[PDB]
């Protein structure tokens, strides 16, 4: 969180988040919004915007990122660590 | 005893079954024993 | 979890994973909560147990569209008297329809 | 027949029985 | 009794004898 | 009478109502 | 009394004719 | 059965199981 906290989230404009709590297999993602979620990350641009979407029906964890350019990042978290998504997002944001 | 509710969005309503037998005994029952359970509904509420 | 893994309610025990927090209320006042949740995007209400049943959020939201207990109380026992009404209602009509064709050829005439 | 007896007999007519009255009722009339 | 009795014992009936059916029917029931 | 023709229909049954609403749609 | 002037009697009267045959259905009815 | 406890039973239920007897009714009776 501190590191993506130091690394501004200015290119990105929105992300959103989407799990099945039911689901055993969404922990990852969870931890994921717990860590995009705070106002160490947030406060550093306002034109981002989180948006958590939580359903019940059965499917697929996945986060999806618009960046202001054309890069998209679409990553599912069913069996992505926590840890390895936000290096992830980190290393697209430095684009 | 769980109540293991919301199997599925898109599931078809699923009832228990201590929901259906009284559904069963209502209909059986002729409208004279109807017609004292509906006063006695109306006295309860209205 | 050791509190819930041998209770009734152990159908919540996956919602309980990471930092939680237990909405709590004597009635389910659900519009207003959920109102002003609107405001912050970043919240996901997860799920919950109202009046001794489960449910999602999507069930939360079709709890907050519904109306309130005493309407539906009374319908049902409309529901009930539905069967009777409407053999009174059949009987009534043949006397009925020919009043109302009376009237329409009145308007023909 | 008699307008009292028929009453009777709707009485203790069971409700499924009650919704195929007046599915033959409207279909002869 | 029988369904189909039923049936043509009412359209038998005139109407009058339904009026008195309608009410008859409506006391017993409320 | 007018008295009369009403009660012509009061006292017809149920079957000969059915006859006179579709007599009546007819023409 | 038979069906056939039922009907006669409904279109051939007047307006006026055919007003007082409802108001007298309704008290009947 | 009673005619009492059949009352109470309707009463004793939530909205949500009340709200399946009106939609059960629609589907057997019509």
């Amino acid at each position: 969180a501190a590191a993506l906290a130091r690394l501004g989230l200015r290119p990105v404009k929105q992300v959103r988040v989407q799990f099945c709590p039911f689901e055993k297999n969404v922990e990852s993602t969870r931890t994921f919004l717990q860590t995009v979620s705070s106002e160490k990350v947030r406060s550093t641009n306002l034109n981002c915007s989180v948006i958590a979407d939580v359903r019940h029906d059965g499917s697929e964890p996945c986060v999806d990122v618009l960046f202001g350019d054309g890069h998209r990042l679409i990553m599912r978290g069913a069996h992505l660590t926590a840890l390895e998504m936000l290096t992830a997002f980190a290393s697209h944001i430095r684009a | 005893e769980a109540l293991a509710g919301a199997p599925l969005d898109n599931a078809p309503k699923e009832y228990p079954p201590k929901i259906q037998q009284l559904v069963q005994d209502i209909a059986s029952l002729t409208l004279l024993e109807i017609s004292d359970l509906n006063e006695l509904l109306k006295k309860t509420l209205k | 979890k050791p509190f819930l893994e041998d209770s009734k309610y152990q159908n919540l025990l996956p919602l309980f994973v990471g930092h939680n927090m237990l909405l709590v209320s004597e009635e389910p006042k659900v519009k207003e909560m959920v109102r002003i949740l609107r405001t912050v995007p970043f919240l996901p209400l997860l799920g919950g147990c109202i009046d001794d049943t489960i449910l999602s959020r999507q069930g939360f939201i079709n709890y907050s569209k519904l109306p309130s207990l005493p309407l539906v109380q009374g319908e049902l026992v409309g529901g009930l008297t539905c069967l009777t009404a409407q053999t009174h209602s059949l009987l009534q009509h043949q006397p009925l329809q020919l009043t109302t064709l009376l009237d329409q050829y009145i308007r023909e005439q």
